[PDB]
């Protein structure tokens, strides 16, 4: 889950970043 | 009280209509039909249909092809169709922000392109819900159509889509004009009963009870009105019928049908019967809509 957590952080960043498109 | 949706058409003030529920009950067949009825009745206005479900099957109902851009139906000019996908937004974006994203990830990795290739294959969870909200907002801004109809996906996702604007405005206003006012006006309309409305679809089984109660409870939270519901896949048989199968299934349905009426008697409950063949083509649609305005005549009717 450690590396996956980074992936979760990677995916969590896409959600926050995609917000700027709005 | 009256088992029909005639009260809906009279209220021209409506702008947003929804059709939600479980899968395999007629969410698409029902929405597409209701739109045709409203168009032929109001020829001096525009109307739009839209599908938010990845399993886009509207084209198979009209026997006509549709794309990711708004098109016009051959049978009637007043109506338009459309379907949103996630392979066009990424295609148009195809980065600048994504690059900076990696730097942030690499940073923490230190304190503790190749990634571009990942964008090609996609497979990004939630993209369907994220990009979909973007497309609608672009279409919602335009003010040429009068109303909009939705063929939503299962309840598990449509709810999370409705809560998105309420959270975006929060974080935005917490971290911070044309953009914020647009979303603020949208969430305002979705909450007014004189403009928006949500309709449900189910079948006479056991899972309908739990699903319907959970749906209404989560809608009352958002202050969205549910003024009616639709039942489908009904049999017109009775104990007098000789077929044992048709007789057994009917007894199973008369049970749950009576339950729903007692709980939500305040709502407009309508019953749709079973048909011999499928529902494909404008021919079969205009016949399926008559059951929603004038009620069918069943055996036990009176
Ligand atoms: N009244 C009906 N009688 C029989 N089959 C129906 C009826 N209404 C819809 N169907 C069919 O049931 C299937 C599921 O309904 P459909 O409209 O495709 O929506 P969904 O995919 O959301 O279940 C489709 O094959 C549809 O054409
Ligand atoms: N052979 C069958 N005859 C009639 N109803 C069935 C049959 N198999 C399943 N069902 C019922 O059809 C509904 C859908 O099937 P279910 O097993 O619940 O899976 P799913 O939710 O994926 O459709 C349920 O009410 C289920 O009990
Ligand atoms: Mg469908
Ligand atoms: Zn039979």
């Amino acid at each position: 889950q450690k590396y996956l957590l980074v992936f979760w952080i990677a995916l969590i960043l896409l959600i926050i970043g995609i917000y700027y498109v709005l | 009280m009256l088992p029909s949706l005639h009260d809906i058409l009279d209220q021209h003030t409506y702008k947003w209509i929804f059709f939600g529920g479980k899968g395999g009950v007629g969410k698409t067949t029902t929405s597409s039909s209701f739109s045709v009825l409203m168009a032929e009745t109001r020829p001096n206005e525009k109307f739009l249909l839209l599908s938010t479900d990845p399993a886009h099957n509207i084209s198979d109902a009209f026997d006509q092809k549709f794309g990711k851009a708004p098109t016009q139906v051959s049978g009637i000019p007043n109506l338009y169709a459309m379907e949103v996908d996630a392979s066009n937004e990424m295609k148009s974006a195809v980065x600048x922000x994504x690059x900076x994203x990696x730097x942030x990830x690499x940073x923490x990795x230190x304190x503790x392109t190749c990634a571009s290739s990942f964008i090609k294959d996609g497979t990004f969870p939630g993209m369907d819900e994220m990009w979909s909200f973007i497309n609608l907002i672009k279409l919602i801004d335009t003010n040429e159509y009068s109303t909009v109809i939705f063929d939503t996906a299962p309840t598990g996702h449509t709810l999370r889509f409705l809560e998105l604007p309420e959270t975006v405005n929060k974080v935005l206003e917490i971290f911070t004009y044309p953009k914020i006012d647009v979303v603020k006006r949208i969430s305002a309309e979705f909450r007014d009963p004189s403009l928006c409305t949500f309709v449900g679809v189910c079948i006479p089984e056991f899972l309908s009870l739990y699903e319907t109660e959970r749906l209404v409870q989560r809608l009352a939270v958002l202050d969205m009105d549910c003024h009616a519901i639709v039942i489908n896949f009904v049999l017109d048989a009775n104990a007098a019928t000789p077929c044992s199968m048709c007789r057994s299934r009917a007894r199973m349905q008369n049970k749950y049908i009576d339950q729903i009426n007692e709980l939500y008697d305040d709502f407009n409950i309508v019953l749709s019967p079973l048909r011999h063949d499928e529902v494909r083509g404008i021919a079969n649609l205009r016949d399926y809509a008559e059951t929603l305005i004038k009620p069918y005549r069943f055996c036990w009717s009176a």
